[PDB]
């Protein structure tokens, strides 16, 4: 059973094979 | 080749899978855990050198 856990936990089968955080902020600051 | 009966021995026959049975679990079940552990291994084997991780 452990073997099988191996097999599912690491998806030899591709399991998950087929599959809006934004990395920008911007922030104002106003006139110099 | 000459084959005769016995009655004693002819109680209660075991297949030959039930006469497995009797004692591949018990009087040399560390064969089998062997086996397992080698079953094991190849499965985490085979599966470690060909997927893509």
């Amino acid at each position: 059973t452990i073997g099988f856990v191996y097999e599912l936990g690491h998806d030899a089968l591709k399991v998950h094979s087929r599959q809006l955080k934004s990395s920008v902020v911007i922030s104002y600051l106003g006139n110099i | 080749f000459i084959t005769s009966k016995i009655w004693d021995g002819a109680l209660a026959e075991n297949n030959h899978i039930s006469s497995i049975g009797n004692i591949m679990y018990t009087n040399y079940n560390v064969w089998l855990i062997l086996a397992s552990f080698i079953l094991l291994l190849a499965m985490v084997g085979a599966i470690v050198i060909t997927i893509k991780p």
